[PDB]
Order: C-alpha cells, then structure tokens, then sequence
C-alpha cells in the first residue's frame, strides 16, 4: 500500500527515553518475540546513527508473553497527528449502553507500512544484563501497537470494514480507542454476546484477527454515607461532626449546629451521649442532603482528568475522578475477593479506573498513586494486561480523607 | 590498520554547517612532527592530502611527553554533528560476572583509526598543518577513519566490532566475549591449550579485519587493574582507598571522601556516610571549608578502622540461588550482604535515607529491601530470597495498617538482634477512664512567640508560654504538654492536621527535637488514643483550650 507521511509537532525532537532493566525471563521473552517479528518484515535492526529510544516491557494478557511498549513519550510528542489532524470521535451515548465488550483489534495494525521517515523515532532496545552486551536495538516498519498515530490512519479501513455490520444493527454503539474497540448494547445479555460473536467473524473473514463485559448502566458518584448507630459516644459525635464538615466543601446546605450543642462542655470521649429530638432532625435532614447529587460539575474536554485513589483495607480501594478539586466527576470502591497483595489490587483498580474514564470521556486520566514510585517501577507489569499506558505520579501524603470517603 | 567495513552514515544536524576554526601558530618545532606523523598516516590511508576547494577547518595541535602525539580539538565539530546512540554508560559488575575456567584480554591499537569513516562526511574533518611564518600555503589534510575525539566514534566503532565479531561468534558458540571500549575479553571452559589455540584464531579474524591484537607474550596477566577494581582467578576486591588525613576539610575534599566510602562500601560490609553527607548540605561553595561534626568524626573514625582490614568478593554461579541478609547499623542506617553460599559474599552495600523529617524502623527495611531488588535485576536479572531480622507480625501488622501499598517478597526471619519492631501503637478506639485533654496551641506570626495550653475533663488546665515559635510547633508542644501531664493512659484530642498527621505515623526516629521527646513518651505510655475536631466550630474543649490559648 502507500504510507501517508506524519510529522512531530514542529520545534520537537523524538524521544529519547531510558530503558528500564528487566528480569532475565522477561528478556528472553521478548527476544524470542523480535526474533519473529523481524522474520515477518514487521521490525528491523538499526545503528548508532540513531539516538531515540522508547521504553519496551514484555507482559500477559494467557499464558503466552507478549510485548508492551510505552509510546506516551512520542504520543505527547505528535499529538497534532492524532488529536486534530486525525482525530477520532467519541460518542457520547457508550456510557448509556446497558452492556459493552471491549475487542482487541491491534493485530490488524501491522499490515500497514509506516512513513519511511518517521520509523526511527519508533526505535527501541532490548536490555541485556550487567551491561554485559549493550541493547539489540530495533525499529517499526508498520505501524505500531499502543502509538496514537495507528488507529488515526487506520481509521479509514476501519470504517470501511465496518460498515456493513453498523447498516444491520443501527441501535449498537462501536468507539475506537486506540488498540481497542468498545461495542455497545441494549439487548439481552444472550444476544448482546452473540451480536459480538457476529461481529467477531465479521473483523475475522476480513482479514483482521482478534482474540470483557462492562455495565455503564451501574455506575455513579457514590453518595456519602453518615453511621447509623445504637449508642453514640462522644467520640462519635465528634467524627460525625467533622465528617460533616468536611461534606460542607461540596453540599452547601448542612448544618451541625444541632449536632455540636450535644458536646457542650468538656466531657470525657468515652461518655454515651442520647440524640436529642432537633439533633436527631438535624442528621437526619442531612441524610437527605446527601443522598441528592451536586450541581455545576461539567466536565471540560479542554481540562486534564485527575484520579485519586486511597487504600482503605480489607482489600478495598476507594477513588475520585475530577478535574478541579471537590468536583467530582465520578467517585467509587473497589474490592478484591481473597490470593492478592496491595500492589496486584492497586494495579487492577488503575485499569478498571482507566476502563471506565475511556467509556464516559474518552481519555485517560491522570493518576496520583499512593505507593512508593521504585516499588511501582518494578512490579508494576506484573499484573497489567491492558494495551494501554496513563500517566502517573506518586502522592506521600496520606490525608485523613481516607475515612471520609470509606 | 585498513578494513572493508562498512560506513554508518552521518549527518550534521539539521541547518548547521561545517567548522571554520583558524589555526593558531606552532613553534615549527613541531610543524615538523606533525608533518612526519601526518605522511605516515598517509601512507596508511588515514588521512588524505586535499585541494583548495575544502572551505571547513578543525585546528590542530601538537604535543610531546619519549615519542610525539598529534592532537586535534573537535569540539566545535561535535557541537556540530547529530546525536548518536549513547555508548553503554555502565559498566559489568564482578559480583555479577559468571566464573569461568580462562579469559583472556585483548586490546586493540589504533581502534579508531582501523574503522573508516563516512565518505560525505570527510570534508568536515579538514585540518590544516601551518607554514613556517606564513611563507607558504598549508598542508591540507582530512580523515578517511575515525577520528580520535570526535562525537561519533565511540558508538561507531562499537557498532563496527559487533558486526565484525558476529561471524567468529556464530562459528564458535561456547565462548564468551564482552566488549568495553577498545578491550575485549574473551572467557571459555576449554582445557587452556584449545583455550589458546581459540584465542590465537580470533586474533586472526581480527587481523582480517584490520584490528591488531596483542601477541601470548604481551596479553596482560591477572590480577586485573579494571576500573577501580581487581580481578583475580576467583575473586574480586576494589583498589586500595587512602582516605586523607586533614586539619581543615574543604567541600570539595568532603565529595572526594564520600565518593571513596561510597566506593568501598561494595565490598566493605559496614561502611557509613549518613554525617559526613549531612555536612556536604551546605554545596554553596567547593573551596568552603566545612567544620567537621563530632559525629562526623565518629563515623570517619569507624570507617578506617574497617578500611584497615583486607576484604574480598566472589563470583556468580547461576546454579546456586540468590540470597541478600539485612541488619540494621545505626541510626537510621541498614547494611547487607548477597551471597549464595553463606560467607562467600557476592557484593555489599548500604543504605540510609532522606526520605522525610520523620520515618520508622519498619518503613526504612522496606525501602532497603527495594534498593537490593532493584540492584539484584540489574546486576543478576532476578531478584534474591531475602533474609531479614523482623517476624511476620511485626511487619504484617505494619503493611496492613500502613496507608501506602507495599510488596514484601519472598523473606524469612533471622534471630539476630538488634530485631525490627513496632516501639508503640495507638489505641483505635478511645479510652475509657483515662482522662481526656483537649490541646492547642498557638504563635504569633509576626512576634515568633506563642504558647501551648490544655484543659481536661477532670477540670484541669494549664498554660505553658514559648518563645521563638511558630504555630505549626505549638500544636506539636501542646501535643507533648499533655502526655507529661497525664498518667499512662490518655485520650488527647487536636485540632491540628498538621500534628495528627506527623504522629497518626508512627514515627520512631526524627529530625525533630521535639518529635522525638513527644516519641519517648509515647513509647513509656500504656494506652494513647489521638482524636481530631474542626476548629473553631465550638465542639467542645476543643473552644475552651481555644480560647485559654488564643486570648
Ligand atoms: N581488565 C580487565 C577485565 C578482564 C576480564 C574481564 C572479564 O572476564 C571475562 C571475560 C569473558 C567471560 C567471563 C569473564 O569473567 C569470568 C569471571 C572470572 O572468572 N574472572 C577471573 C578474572 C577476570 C574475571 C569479564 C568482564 C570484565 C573483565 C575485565
């Protein structure tokens, strides 16, 4: 076929990142890889004249290993290719659909030549040991798994394969988000999958290979919860009364006035302290406060997202979504059932965040991981299996906001 | 020296031109030498003779000692010249190389000037060679190799002997050879005639190539002398480490000491640095003196004392599994050892922190057991069983209750004191018949004075004055007021985020005075709970100890 040229945004240089060292197992997995990606035409080896580099790790998504390269450096770094010049729309109605199924369509990528000017900026390095050997060092001849500029010039196939399918089912919703396609639909569960079994043979007889059921219809800003309890002590009161205040940051109308004539005086924390009859009218007005949603949140496509997540024990995870602090756009928990450990939960629910921020906006946020970034770097691709990469940061405070959003 | 290699192409980088550097004088003593090295090299191919056209020029110097060297400055040439593929920045590590039955070292001579250079880029290599007095033209002269000094040809030449090596490597699949600049090192299990036999072919290859090796009479012998370190059949150990003796101590003789502790403490199990890097906080100045710490005088001393022994290292054996042990050796500061088999020690190191004001013992284990799985892919490609002196419970009760996310790997508990453990823990829930304080404090921002105040449920209430404060340690003061004043239980109650936050951490070790008298008291305590209000929204205690303190 015929290669359509692509530039980084003028005044750019292509990345030029560091390769991080890997376990001897995960190299020789990704040797093996290349070795056969070469033997199919799809990569090639380079020389000295060229300084880029983008980072590479080997992963599972199976027990078959297969290879992730982090390209957020060179996405930032081309950005007018594939958000303006190219862009792909995003549908606002995915998050309505009652169920959807996400299909890996990555595969069909590498039938397409890459511009034979912009494959060295594509370049990567296999690690060796102990710098005993320096790197084996490659580069893309078509276009690549996890670059933003694959599904942008991709997307005229796409639709054209597409087509039929979308003439037959009107009522089902199909977005394109990098390697990934999110198929969405109102019907029974029965044939919601068979409906994706049709489309499955579809992508198939025409040449593109493929290989997740999610429910928008279930998820929500959760609304804060005040304890409902027998005996209240003073220590109670005080926690409810400063959950209450806090809560004053984003629900303009509560009050604890009430609430705080109970502690008058200077009493001891362990005193049982009865719910008087306006106290009792006070916090259960604000339950109704609570249970309403806030007004005035928009989301602003200009505007970063920003996710926050807070450890909360028992294998439970809690964690916002928002672009200017106490408007949330979205708030939830995770859990994990029984066979875990902190850092394979903290990663699952970073891809389920991820996931859901693909289906309502189309982008992914921005992370704020609390968790040490050494630890992070290294055990991170233990357990990622999506094709995908956000962004993220390493918070080392820990507010007392964990109790207030449990 | 000539060889039928191919060329990398070279570009300058993008709307740069080629260097016009005018030729300074030379005292005609060495016009001469040049002119005699400069036709040898013709004759070699080297350099070649060049016409008028040429418009760029490098300039060249000369210099002697025994024999003369010519040099040239291409330094505005590589500000010139595009990027390459940095060159490996690292080095292998001894604790890391597979033992081997022989090896051999090999140099090659003139590397560079055996690997030709690209052909569109030769004009950018011009130099000049002066005339006596300008009483004639010049000599022009460029370069058809690599040239010595130049940007590209560290990667170049790299590049160059991978290829060229690849034939020889196929053909010869049991032997092994780094490669490191202009050495090679060649290693191999074969009864040490065909091990000679093997070497003396490679040579050959090499020579077919262009690149003359050293003949059996002049390969360098073992020990090795290798970048700071010393190779021998079976072991390995660094050079020696003078650390100086000096009345005044200047920043820069302060660098130059950590760097050598540093160095040492890869071998040297113990070494410590914490105090004499805290020193070196002041960087403003290289020739600063900084005067030298009582406990910096300590740990130096320590330090030599250890120096004064001879210590060894060994090499790696994939067969054996990978074990790294851990103690702690100070303040703040860890030690360990990786090892597999027990006293036959692959490496050491250590590690001390400036994580935050405060930590614990629990955490710092944590971040040094980090340090060695990073340290252990690097150097082995894979991470070692770790033996650690803290029990399950101690450490089980940390993780669980610790707001960040950790992975403790595969570990086991070792009974050798001084063990890790928990100094104190806070109560979860209140107390009940222990007296409840309500704490502030307060300052004045302008003034720098304030004081620290509680009132209790019992009735009692007292107020402590403090000068030359600020208002983020009042509430740390009242905090410690009021576990003086109590008995061995308390309930505190703070409106403080600050302070909740720094003791809700369990420190045990600070850089705060004052943070660590409020831990000697909590560790004497039998039961603390700590409890949090809003301010001013009149509570209860929490206003009274307001307005006590505030007015
Ligand atoms: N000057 C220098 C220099 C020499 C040799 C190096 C060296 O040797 C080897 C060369 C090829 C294969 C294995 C090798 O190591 C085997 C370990 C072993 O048993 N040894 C006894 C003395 C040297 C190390 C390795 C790395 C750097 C060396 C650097």
């Amino acid at each position: 076929i015929e290669t359509v040229p692509v530039k980084l945004k003028p005044g750019m240089d292509g990345p030029k990142v560091k390769q991080w060292p890997l376990t001897e197992e995960k190299i020789k997995a990704l040797v093996e890889i290349c070795t056969e990606m070469e033997k199919e035409g799809k990569i090639s080896k380079i020389g000295p004249e060229n300084p880029y580099n983008t980072p590479v790790f080997a992963i599972k998504k199976s027990t078959k290993w297969r290879k992730l390269v982090d390209f957020r450096e060179l996405n930032k770094r081309t950005q007018d290719f594939w958000e303006v010049q190219l862009g792909i729309p995003h549908p606002a109605g995915l998050k309505k659909k009652k169920s959807v199924t996400v299909l890996d369509v990555g595969d069909a990528y590498f039938s397409v030549p890459l511009d034979e000017d912009f494959r060295k900026y594509t370049a990567f390095t296999i690690p060796s040991i102990n710098n005993e050997t320096p790197g084996i060092r490659y580069q893309y001849n078509v276009l690549p798994q996890g670059w933003k500029g694959s599904p942008a010039i991709f997307q005229s196939s796409m639709t054209k394969i597409l087509e039929p399918f979308k003439k037959q089912n009107p009522d089902i919703v199909i977005y394109q988000y990098m390697d990934d396609l999110y198929v969405g639909s109102d019907l029974e569960i029965g044939q919601h999958r068979t409906k994706i079994e049709e489309l499955r043979q579809h992508l198939l007889r025409w040449g593109l290979t493929t290989p997740y059921e999610l429910h928008p219809d279930k998820w929500t800003v959760q609304p804060i919860v005040l304890p409902e309890k027998d005996s209240w002590t003073v220590n109670d009161i005080q926690k409810l009364v400063g959950k209450l205040n806090w809560a004053s940051q984003i629900y303009p109308g509560i009050k604890v006035r009430q609430l705080s004539k109970l502690l008058r005086g200077t009493k001891a924390l362990t005193e049982v302290i009865p719910l008087t009859e306006e106290a009792e009218l006070e916090l259960a007005e604000n339950r109704e406060i609570l249970k309403e949603p806030v007004h005035g949140v928009y989301y602003d496509p200009s505007k970063d997202l920003i996710a926050e997540i807070q450890k909360q024990g028992q294998g439970q995870w809690t964690y916002q979504i928002y672009q200017e602090p106490f408007k949330n756009l979205k708030t939830g928990k995770y859990a994990r059932m029984r066979h875990t450990n902190d850092v394979k939960q903290l990663t699952e629910a970073v891809q389920k965040i991820t996931t859901e921020s693909i289906v309502i906006w189309g982008k992914t946020p921005k992370f704020k991981l609390p968790i040490q970034k050494e630890t992070w770097e290294t055990w991170w691709t233990e357990y990622w299996q999506a094709t995908w990469i956000p962004e993220w940061e390493f918070v080392n405070t820990p507010p007392l906001v964990k109790l207030w959003y449990q | 020296p000539i060889s039928p290699i191919e060329t990398v192409p070279v570009k300058l980088k993008p709307g740069m031109d080629g260097p016009k550097v005018k030729q300074w004088p030379l005292t005609e003593e060495k016009i001469k030498a040049l002119v005699e090295i400069c036709t040898e090299m013709e004759k070699e191919g080297k350099i070649s003779k060049i016409g008028p056209e040429n418009p760029y020029n490098t300039p060249v110097f000369a210099i002697k000692k025994t024999k003369w060297r010519k040099l040239v400055d291409f330094r505005e040439l590589n500000k010139r010249t595009q990027d390459f593929w940095e060159v490996q920045l690292g080095i292998p590590h001894p604790a890391g190389l597979k033992k081997k039955k022989s090896v051999t070292v090999l140099d090659v001579g003139d590397a560079y000037f055996s690997v030709p250079l690209d052909e569109d880029f030769r004009k950018y290599t011009a130099f000049t060679i002066p005339s006596i007095n300008n009483e004639t033209p010049g000599i022009r002269y460029q370069y058809n190799v690599l040239p010595q000094g130049w940007k590209g040809s560290p990667a170049i030449f790299q590049s160059s002997m991978t290829k060229i090596l690849e034939p020889f490597a196929a053909q010869n699949p049991d032997i092994v050879i780094y490669q490191y600049m202009d050495d090679l090192y060649v290693g191999s299990d074969l009864e040490i005639g065909q091990h000679r036999t093997k070497i003396e072919e490679l040579r050959q290859h090499l020579l077919r190539w262009g690149l003359t090796t050293p003949d059996k009479k002049h390969q360098k012998e073992p020990p090795f002398l290798w970048m700071g370190y010393e190779l021998h059949p079976d072991k390995w150990t660094v050079q020696p480490i003078v650390l100086p003796e000096k009345d005044s101590w200047t920043v820069n003789d302060i660098q130059k000491l950590v760097g050598k502790l540093n160095w040492a403490s890869q071998i040297y199990p113990g070494i410590k640095v914490r105090q004499l890097s805290k020193l070196l906080r002041g960087t403003k100045a290289l020739t600063e003196v900084i005067p030298l710490t009582e406990e910096a005088e300590l740990e130096l001393a320590e330090n030599r004392e250890i120096l004064k022994e001879p210590v060894h290292g060994v090499y790696y054996d994939p067969s054996k599994d990978l074990i790294a042990e851990i103690q702690k050796q100070g303040q703040g500061q860890w030690t360990y050892q990786i090892y597999q088999e027990p006293f036959k020690n692959l490496k050491t190191g250590k590690y001390a922190r400036m994580r935050g004001a405060h930590t614990n013992d629990v955490k710092q284990l944590t971040e040094a057991v980090q340090k060695i799985t990073t340290e252990s892919i690097v150097i082995w490609g894979k991470t070692p069983k770790f033996k650690l002196p803290i029990q399950k419970e101690t450490w089980e009760t940390w993780w669980t209750e610790y707001w960040q996310a950790t992975w403790i790997p595969e570990w086991e508990f070792v009974n050798t004191p001084p063990l890790v453990k928990l100094w104190y823990q806070l109560e979860k829930e209140p107390i009940v018949g222990a007296e409840t304080f309500y704490v502030d404090g307060a300052a004045n921002r302008e003034t720098k004075l304030g004081k620290a105040g509680y009132v209790t449920n019992k009735g009692r209430q007292k107020v402590v004055p403090l000068t030359n404060t600020t208002n983020q340690k009042t509430e740390l003061q009242a905090i410690y007021l009021a576990l003086q004043d109590s008995g061995l239980e308390v309930n505190i109650v703070t409106d403080s985020q600050y302070a909740l936050g720094i003791i809700q951490a369990q420190p045990d070790k600070s850089e705060s005075e004052l943070v660590n008298q409020i831990i000697e008291q909590l560790i004497k305590k039998e039961k603390v709970y700590l409890a949090w209000v809003p301010a001013h929204k009149g509570i209860g205690g929490n206003e009274q100890v307001d307005k006590l303190v505030s007015a």
